[PDB]
């Protein structure tokens, strides 16, 4: 509606069943790459970290 | 000097600073014996008398003369300790004409001593570096880990006034008996002054770490008489 | 900061005014908490408290706990001599005397 | 008389003050005339028996 | 998922304590067995264990310093003892912050990982627990060695500056009905002034490691002489940290004695105003003295004046403490529980291990004593025999309340011995070593070193029994833990009084001065939901 | 499930292995795990 | 307490925050990012997109923190009296560890000020290295600053009285007037004659420039943020603890500019 | 009398539904003024709230402290035999032997080395 | 999300505190923009009544086992701390009145009582 | 040696100031007490010399806090503060001339005057409920008077123990000298405007606290800026600075106090060296005159004026004031030859 969406927000927000961070119907744009991402950059850094103790280098 | 096998107290002194420590600790140790042997009587008679009691003072709480005295008596011993401590720091030092100039440039693994008098005109210097003998090398009769193949060499009752530097990193020149220990910096000049009352040899270590072989660079001072000194300059 | 002769009249009121076993006992605890034995009249006081909440290992162990806080032996049979009337009337008996 | 005891406490904490400092002087007036003194005597003595060989 | 949303996404304060408990167990564990290897190589005069490497001996100091200055005593004291009874003793159902106690704990993990690596991928970090300049560089040390330790003091920065800051706005504004900011228990106090000196104390350490990192990998002449630095500057941005962390490891403990010598000694604590006072100019003159660690540097003679005259001050405090503990402890009765044990035992080794500092603070003596087992066996009476005992005291005093289930005396008993008498072996004789002049930070010794060295590596094989010993007390409180109440009366809390009969009693056992012994068995989740009222 | 056993991280009783594995797992790993390093480094550099 | 229906409210003016997966997350980025950090600068790695990523995996990290504080205080309304003054005393003491660093800074400047080495020739600004004009672009970023910490407080009076035109223009300015001071700042270290690695001077004068710098790109994200926030409807006219925070960061940033100015360019 | 008489050897084992009716028997006993009571009674009455049962017990018994002993002594051996085990296993250097600490005394008594408490290099 | 509340008589519960809208172009209020327990405090404190008390505990009577202190209590227990009539003369004691027995201060003698609301 | 001087000046000024917080009016009496006392100094600095008054005045200080412990009477309190100022006044002066005397070039002494002043902040946030009723701040001011007790021996030491003409130009002959006026009434002009401003302020302490540490900073950096970047300059953004904050927050008014005190101190030295005798001693005579008196009188004038004409006009009349005394320090920046 006009651009108080305040009072109706806040009716949602309430009553959901779900995650704060996990409730708007947006939030997969946000969560999906960051948690994407996450995995391949904490499975690169165990990858040269066991890769560096044996001596190998690039 | 040499350290004793099963050793307890200080290594005997050569110079009047060392006598100086020894007897500024001597005197602090006596009020501290004052104090530790206090509070362990005093938890003695707490366990003797007071374990599983049937009366409680549970009204014993304030104090009021007694939180005076637990504040005042402690300032008094620190005073009266800090008194010699003040006059030990001011008065012993190179006061009056230094006699002898030796530099000691320590490197990372040995010593490099020269001395900045005896000189000739072409620039001949006395200089010389002190290693460290191996254990497989060794002689018959020479300490292990603190013998060198060349020895610093000074005369008995004149002052010394050792510069120190480095050229590699932080190192620590160490001479226990003689009561000397200052820091080599990279880019610093530091100094110490010696006077040595008797003749012997005197044996020391390096203190800062400083990498692999920290454990060995040792040093050693010989006090010869005048006659020796002429005739060991005269070789070198 | 108090007197002999304050908290010895302190204590008889609030032995006079105690209604419970918890009371008296409470009342006891902290009367053998201070740097002052109690008077012989105090503890006239405690034993009639305690014949009132009908009480009788407490009348043995006050005297019990006199043994403790006396500083010898000649002022404990001290007091044995002025609390005499009273134990033989009341009935209580010392532990000495018992040897549970 | 002996059914008036007023303050036993006080008098207790004094005589351990007063134990507990004069233990503590013993104890320390034996390293300083004992382990301290003897020592200094000792070197000195060495040292004008050293001279005494060089001026003869 | 209720297990990754209750002990992964956690908000609960006391569900944060447990995993910095378990976190500590580990980090000890590692860094006393480093610490076996390095007694087990200075037993007699030669090389023993490790074959010729001199270095991998500073490697194992350095990581035996830093896994138990940083990962065991911190975690330990400000993280399991103050997160879970700072806000039970405030009457705070929660912290103000929960998310960030809870980062507070998660970047522990990731700063262990750069530790341990930074002792596999190449010679490794020799550089002693301060990591000085000139020889920290790229010509001594080539490899990304120091660089991954610097970054595991980065990481437990963070984690300290959050937790400090936490306590401080939680212990001001949610507190209970009644409770103003001078009836506080003495261990928030304690908790307190230490998240004061972390506040005051950690961005110097900060500043002084980047610049060295700095230095190291992008050429920029700070601590370099040849451009027109000093490495002394360097010493100036460590110590300015060094002496505030020596007390935040210490000050923790004294408020944990104060709660054993008024529970086992029933009487209120002697001057509790002189006490907060006490630890008040304790903490402020721990800022104002930090360089009696650089007097053989070359400073001035109307420097060093001030540094001696200030260290010396700090006695006055700390012996009213003491003498206010043993004033406590006169007129009560005492009954000798585990925790009494450990609390005795604190009062006469700390200050043997204290009155050693008063004869380091002159500058004429430390020409002797620097660089020397002397400070060796000085630091080890204050920290082995005076931080870590008041962690077993306090976990000795607590852990039923946390857990429901109680422990064998006897094995207690035992272990406590067997400690102290380890403990006392091991670092005496390094008082007479200091002396005769044996240095620090070597791996080999003259000959005449050897006899003490023989028996410093005696006790050490005493210490690691009793911590054996003490993981099987654990496993015996875990299993058949309650049926462990009834061996032993040191179950209880506080014995009857001389008139209060065993009737009476049983009806009302719990008689204490702050909140913490009259919660449920464990307790509960959600403490307090109607507020606490005080007078 | 408020209780004795409710509040730590692992399962002590009514289990399958015994908990005297998972205990003493833990203290070998982490009393073994310094002697891992000193034999990484030691056979990196020659000796043994 | 006796009000009519009151157990079917809290009883106690405090935020019992829900279950949240950040800390955990941001561990994990800052544990990648030390790692790449350590390792890439000798060898082991050879790409360049490692680091990067992991920084921008942790700015990620606090901006969707920052998400559900955010929905916490505007919509679901969770922040009593005693919440906010939390918040404020948590932010000061940020900000006081924050102003700690610098006085490290401008210790080991004047330490290395007083006292020169012998290698370097006993003077200040030495030969061969030419220092920054202060009748320069220097002046102007001061009159910037001062002018900058003038239009917020225009703000914050725009606020109270009710006029919405007036709070928009002056936060606009603001980060338009803060983005010609990065920009001024920028262009002055690409006209320099002294690098990094040139002396003791050039390594303390880009290494308390720099972190102001950084401190610098904060606040324009965070004036960004307060201006998309008014803009729909957030903000009212006695609660609004986004608007104070991001005013007395400014402030303080302009008092450390102002001694940035007077110790590294005037006195030499 | 049966009820009553020995209890020092007998209170501790029955229930706690058959401790209640003694109190609450002798509890209406001692209304009765005193002299009424009889001994048996009285020694009751003063073991069941001033005795050494439960709360009254103490921490550690006759045969706690040996147990206690007798494990530091055991857990001492152990330490003692493991030490020993690692002592006779060491790399003895060349100088660690007595014919070379006889020399190095003869070349610290040539140039005179503690004059005062003592030089000497010898301990085998 | 249900009825907006004018009064604390009339609220029940989270759903009757959601309030109106602002006007597009004006600076909202606190009256039209609150949800949950900010606009509750908002409505006490606009008629006098505080939603959350701060008074300490009463130090004016001793309390025997006829006339005892009264504490209100939303649950079965609540904790209280004594330090004596006079206010300040006990030291702190601590104590846990429930509904089904009540606490009596070992030091001073004061009894209290639960009152459950 | 130099540095030890130094610490002395540290005591000696903090000592004062600490007072002054204190109390226990009788720190109006105390000020009064000082300006009747300090201008004798000049004839004892210049004959005994320094060293024997500065001990001294110390242990009058320290029998005059003993005579506040043995009598509560309010003319015993104010005898008390009355020696207690006297001491404090011979003290300050010794110490200023000491101080000049050991560092002859200028330089130096700018470096060294600000953190000589540093004590005099300190004292104020150190000692306000110094000594109170109850014991428990005595306790805790303990370990900072035996801190000031070994200072004070190890000088005693240095001085003592082991080895280490006529003033022309009369007061009113000083005064006729504009630069002497200009540079002595700039600080009492300075310190006299937040005087008046502290005590009608929280009517219109906390506030306050942020201005110790400001003076402090100050201080500190302006010591060593003044010679490279001119002390006449800093003095006139100084002054002005006051002049803006007071007439309309307190940090900035104790940083541009710090501004004004170290631009000032040193620079009258530096007059009366070139066109004067070569007397350190008898010159600060002036300056510690002009600091007592703006404290001494006109804070009551101040509170008489406030709400008779409302703080806000005070206020304005004095930022007045002290905007207008900006243009006459421009003259400071180079004295005539003589
Ligand atoms: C955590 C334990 C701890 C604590 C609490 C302290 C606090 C103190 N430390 Fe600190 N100290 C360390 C551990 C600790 N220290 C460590 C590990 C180092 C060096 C680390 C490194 O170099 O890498 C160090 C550094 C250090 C040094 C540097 C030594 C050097 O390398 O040359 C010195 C002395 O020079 C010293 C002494 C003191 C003193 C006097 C105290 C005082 O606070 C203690 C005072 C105690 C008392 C005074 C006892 C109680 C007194 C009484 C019972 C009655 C009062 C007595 C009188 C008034 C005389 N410490
Ligand atoms: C280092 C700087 C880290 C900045 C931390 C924020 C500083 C202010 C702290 C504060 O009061 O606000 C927190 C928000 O922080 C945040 O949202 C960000 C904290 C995490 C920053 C990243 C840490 C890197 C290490 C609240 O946190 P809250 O969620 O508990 O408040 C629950 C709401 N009622
Ligand atoms: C140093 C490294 C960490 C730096 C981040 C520090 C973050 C501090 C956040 C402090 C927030 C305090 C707070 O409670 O603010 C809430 C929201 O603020 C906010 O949401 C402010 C968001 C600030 C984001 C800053 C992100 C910078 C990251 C670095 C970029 C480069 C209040 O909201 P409210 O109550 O006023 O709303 C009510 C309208 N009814
Ligand atoms: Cu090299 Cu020491
Ligand atoms: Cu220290
Ligand atoms: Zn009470």
């Amino acid at each position: 509606t006009a651009t108080e969406k305040i009072i109706e927000l806040q009716k949602f927000y309430q009553s959901t069943n779900k995650p704060i961070y996990a409730a708007h119907p947006r939030s997969k744009y946000y969560l999906i790459p960051y948690f994407g991402l996450l995995g391949v950059s904490v499975a690169a850094t165990l990858f040269y970290t066991g890769r560096a103790c044996f001596g190998i280098k690039d | 000097d040499v350290p004793t096998p099963w050793g307890i107290f200080f290594q005997d002194s050569a110079t009047p600073n060392m006598e100086g420590i020894i007897e500024l600790h001597n005197n602090i140790m006596f009020y501290l014996v004052l104090i530790l042997t206090f509070v362990s009587y005093i938890l003695y008679t707490i366990i003797y008398n007071y374990s599983n009691a049937t009366i409680v003072h549970k009204y014993m709480n304030h104090g009021q003369l007694i939180e005076i005295v637990w504040t005042t008596l402690p300032a008094v011993i620190l005073l009266i300790i800090a008194f010699p401590s003040f006059i030990l720091l001011y008065l012993c030092d190179e006061v009056i004409s230094p006699a002898m100039t030796i530099k000691a440039i320590g490197l990372q693994w040995y010593w490099k001593y020269e001395y900045s008098d005896f000189i000739n005109d072409d620039g001949e210097i006395v200089e010389f570096e002190s290693y460290v003998i191996p254990e497989e090398l060794l002689e018959d009769g020479q300490l292990r880990l603190l013998d060198v193949d060349a020895s610093v060499v000074v005369p008995v009752d004149t002052h010394i006034r050792f510069i120190v530097s480095s050229a590699d990193v932080i190192h620590d020149f160490c001479v226990p008996a003689l009561g000397v220990k200052v820091d080599a910096s990279p880019g610093r000049l530091n100094q110490t002054s010696a006077l040595i009352q008797r003749e012997g040899v005197y044996y020391g270590q390096c203190s800062e770490l400083c990498g692999v072989m920290h454990s060995a660079m040792p040093i050693k001072i010989e006090a010869v008489s005048l006659y020796e000194f002429i005739n060991w300059l005269d070789e070198q | 900061e108090e007197t002999y002769e304050e908290f010895s009249q302190r204590y008889e009121k609030e032995f006079d005014e105690a209604y419970d076993l918890f009371e008296v006992q409470r009342v006891l605890n902290n009367c053998f908490s201070y740097d002052i034995v109690p008077s012989p009249a105090v503890i006239g006081k405690a034993l009639n408290a305690c014949r009132r909440v009908n009480d009788y290992a407490t009348a043995v162990r006050v005297f019990e706990g006199l043994k403790h806080k006396v500083e010898t032996k000649e002022q404990y049979d001290a007091y044995l001599e002025e609390l005499k009337d009273v134990r033989e009337e009341l009935g209580i008996d010392l532990k000495e005397e018992l040897f549970p | 008389s002996l059914t008036r005891i007023q303050g036993s406490v006080k008098r207790r904490i004094l005589t351990d003050i007063s134990v507990g400092l004069t233990l503590g002087f013993g104890f320390a007036s034996y390293w300083w005339w004992g382990v301290h003194k003897p020592t200094v005597a000792h070197r000195e003595n060495y040292y004008i028996e050293l001279a005494k060989k060089k001026k003869a | 998922m209720n297990y990754i949303n209750r002990w992964l996404f956690s908000t609960n304060a006391k569900d944060i304590a447990v995993l910095y408990f378990i976190f500590a167990l580990f980090c000890g564990l590692l860094g006393s067995i480093m610490s076996l290897i390095l007694r087990l190589e200075l037993s007699a005069p030669g090389n023993q264990i490790l074959m010729g490497n001199h270095q991998l001996f500073n490697v194992v100091a350095t990581a035996h310093a830093v896994l138990m200055v940083f990962f065991l005593v911190m975690p330990a004291a400000i993280g399991f003892f103050g997160n879970y009874l700072l806000p039970l003793m405030i009457g705070a159902s929660d912290m103000s912050f929960a998310r960030l106690n809870n980062i507070s704990f998660w970047l522990l993990p990731p700063a262990l990982v750069s530790l341990l690596a930074s002792a596999l991928i190449e010679n490794g970090a020799g550089t002693g627990w301060t990591v000085y300049p000139p020889l920290a560089g790229v010509q001594s040390h080539s490899g990304p060695s120091v660089d991954l330790a610097i970054f595991a003091l980065h990481l437990t920065s963070i984690s300290s500056l959050l937790g400090a800051i936490n306590f401080i706005t939680t212990t001001l504004n949610m507190r209970t009905i009644g409770m103003t900011m001078s009836k506080l228990p003495l261990f928030v106090w304690a908790v307190v002034f230490t998240s004061i000196l972390l506040l005051l104390s950690l961005p110097v350490l900060s500043a002084g490691v980047t610049l060295l990192l700095l230095d190291r990998n992008f050429n920029t002449s700070f601590f370099e002489p040849a451009g027109g630095g000093d490495p002394i500057l360097y010493q100036h941005l460590f110590w300015f940290f060094g002496h505030p962390e020596v007390y935040i490891l210490i000050i923790p403990g004294f408020g944990i004695i104060s709660h054993i010598v008024s529970t086992y000694s029933k009487k209120p604590v002697f001057g509790a105003i002189g006490m907060v006072y006490a630890m008040g100019s304790i903490g402020f003159l721990g800022l104002l003295v930090w360089s009696h660690h650089m007097y053989t540097v070359g400073l001035d003679v109307d420097s060093r004046a001030y540094f001696t005259s200030a260290t010396m001050v700090i006695a006055v405090p700390t012996g009213i403490k003491i003498f206010s503990w043993l004033a406590t402890l006169y007129g009560g009765s005492i009954r000798y529980t585990t925790p009494m044990l450990y609390a005795f035992a604190f009062l006469f080794l700390f200050t043997v291990g204290g009155l050693s500092g008063v004869v380091l603070s002159n500058a004429s003596l430390d020409i002797a004593f620097h660089d020397t087992y002397y400070v060796i066996g000085h630091f080890h009476y204050v920290l082995s025999l005076g931080a870590v005992f008041s962690l077993f005291a306090g976990y000795y005093y607590w852990s039923p309340l946390i857990t429901g289930l109680y422990y064998n005396n006897n094995l207690a008993n035992i272990q406590f011995w067997l400690l102290f008498i380890g403990t006392n072996v091991t670092f005496f004789p390094m008082h007479f070593l200091g002396l005769n002049g044996m240095p620090r930070r070597i791996p080999d010794y003259p000959d005449a070193f050897a006899g003490w060295n023989a028996i410093s590596s005696f006790g050490s094989l005493i210490s690691i029994i009793s911590v054996i010993l003490f993981a099987y007390v654990i496993y015996d409180q875990l299993v058949n833990g309650l049926t462990n109440k009834q061996l032993s009366t040191n179950s209880l809390f506080k014995n009857p009084d001389f008139i209060e009969s065993n009737i009476i009693f049983n009806d009302n056992s719990i008689k204490s001065s702050s909140i913490d012994f009259l919660l449920t068995s464990p307790p509960l989740p959600h403490t307090f939901n109607t507020p606490a009222i005080q007078s | 499930d408020v209780g004795p056993y409710s509040n730590l991280p692992f399962k002590v009783k009514n289990r399958r292995v015994p908990y005297a594995v998972p205990h003493f797992l833990f203290f070998a790993i982490g009393m073994g795990i310094p002697f891992f390093a000193c034999y990484v480094q030691l056979k990196r550099s020659g000796s043994i | 307490m006796r009000i009519q229906n009151r157990e079917n409210l809290q009883l106690f003016p405090f935020h019992l925050v829900t279950n949240s997966p950040w800390p955990l997350t941001t561990s994990l980025a800052l544990m990648s990012l030390a790692l790449t950090l350590g390792l890439t600068m000798h060898g082991y790695i050879g790409n360049h997109l490692w680091l990067f990523l992991a920084i921008s995996l942790v700015l990620s990290s606090i901006f969707l923190w920052v998400r559900d504080v955010v929905i916490e205080g505007t919509y679901l309304g969770d922040h009593t009296i005693a919440v906010r003054k939390g918040l404020n005393i948590g932010f000061m003491l940020f900000v006081l560890s924050e102003i700690l660093i610098f006085a490290a800074l401008f210790w080991s400047y004047f330490h290395s000020a007083m006292g020169p080495t012998i290698e370097i020739g006993c003077q200040w600004p030495p030969v061969g290295i030419t220092s920054i004009k202060p009748t320069e672009l220097p002046l102007l970023n001061t009159i910037i600053l001062l002018a900058s910490g003038a239009t917020v407080t225009w703000a914050h009076h725009s606020i109270l009285y009710k006029d919405r035109q007036g709070t928009l223009v002056g936060l606009f300015i603001t980060t338009l007037l803060i983005i010609l001071f990065v920009g001024c700042q920028v262009l002055e270290y690409t006209w320099a004659t002294f690098t990094i690695a040139d002396s003791v001077f050039g390594s303390i004068f880009y290494a308390g420039t720099g972190l102001h710098f950084i401190h610098m790109v904060m606040l324009i994200v965070m004036l960004a943020i307060c201006y998309a926030r008014m803009y729909f409807y957030h903000f009212t006219s006695n609660h609004h603890l986004g608007l104070e925070t991001t005013i007395l960061y400014l402030h303080v940033l302009d008092i450390i500019w102002l001694f940035l100015y007077i110790v590294f360019y005037w006195w030499g | 009398n049966a009820t009553v008489t020995n209890l020092e050897k007998r209170w501790e084992d029955l229930p706690e539904t058959d401790q209640k009716d003694i109190i609450s028997q002798l509890s209406e006993r001692q209304k009765l003024p005193w002299k009424d009571l009889t001994l048996s009674e009285k020694k009751a009455a003063w073991y069941i709230s001033f005795g050494e049962w439960g709360p009254r017990r103490p921490v550690h018994t006759k045969e706690d402290k040996l147990y206690i002993f007798w494990g530091t002594v055991i857990g001492i051996v152990i330490s003692a035999t493991i030490f020993g085990a690692f002592r006779y296993n060491r790399n003895v250097p060349k100088t660690m032997n007595r014919e070379w600490q006889a020399a190095s005394d003869e070349y610290l008594k040539s140039k005179n080395a503690e004059p005062f408490t003592g030089y000497s290099q010898i301990q085998s | 999300q249900f009825k907006t509340a004018t009064s604390i008589a009339e609220v029940e519960g989270l759903e009757n505190l959601v309030g109106p809208g602002a006007k597009t172009g004006t600076v909202p209020t606190d009256l039209e923009q609150a949800t949950g327990l900010e606009r509750y405090e908002l409505l006490g404190k606009l008629e006098g009544i505080e939603v959350f008390d701060e008074t300490p505990l009463e130090a004016v009577r001793k309390g025997t086992m006829k006339d005892p202190i009264l504490i209100d209590s939303y649950d079965d227990y609540r904790y209280v701390g004594c330090t004596g009539v006079p206010a300040d003369s006990h030291n702190i004691e601590w104590l846990k009145p429930t509904t089904e027995k009540n606490a009596r201060c070992w030091e001073c003698g004061s009894v209290y009582k639960l009152n459950f609301l | 040696s130099r540095k030890l001087i130094l610490f002395i000046v540290f005591l000696a000024l903090l000592l004062d100031n600490m007072l002054l917080t204190v109390v226990v009016l009788l720190f109006a009496s105390k000020a009064t007490v000082q300006l009747i006392t300090n201008p004798f100094i000049g004839l004892l600095t210049n004959r005994i010399g320094y060293p024997i008054p500065i001990f001294a005045g110390f242990c009058i200080m320290f029998v005059s806090t003993i005579m506040f412990a043995f009598s509560s009477s309010y003319a015993f309190l104010l005898i008390a503060r009355s020696l207690q100022g006297i001491g404090s006044s011979c003290s300050s002066v010794a110490g200023m001339g000491m101080l000049a005397s050991v560092y002859t070039d200028d330089e130096e002494r700018g470096n060294v005057m600000g953190i000589a002043l540093g004590g005099l902040a300190m004292g104020v946030l150190v000692g306000p409920p110094f000594g109170s009723v109850l014991y428990e701040f005595v306790g805790k001011t303990a370990p900072f008077l035996v801190l000031a007790a070994l200072v004070l021996l190890d000088g005693a030491i240095q001085l003592f123990v082991l080895q280490p003409s006529q003033k022309g130009t009369p007061l009113t002959t000083l005064l006729k000298d504009p630069y002497i006026l200009i540079a002595a009434g700039s600080i009492c002009f300075a310190n006299m405007g937040i005087a008046m401003l502290e005590p009608a302020l929280p009517i219109w302490g906390v506030a306050f606290l942020p201005a110790s540490i400001s003076y402090l900073i100050g201080t500190n950096i302006f010591g060593i800026l003044a010679h490279k970047m001119g002390r006449w300059l800093c003095a006139l953004l100084g002054m002005i600075i006051v002049g803006v904050s007071i007439l309309c927050p307190n940090f900035g008014v104790g940083f541009a106090i710090g501004m004004v005190d170290s631009s000032m101190m040193p620079i009258m030295g530096y007059l009366v060296d070139l066109r004067h005798v070569s007397v350190y001693g008898s010159v600060y005579a002036i300056a510690d005159v002009a600091f007592c008196m703006g404290y001494a009188i006109g804070p009551s004038a101040g509170g008489a004026i406030a709400k008779a004409i409302g703080f806000p006009w005070l206020m304005t009349i004095i930022g007045i004031i002290d905007i207008l005394f900006a243009p006459l320090c421009f003259f400071l920046r180079s004295p005539p030859a003589k």
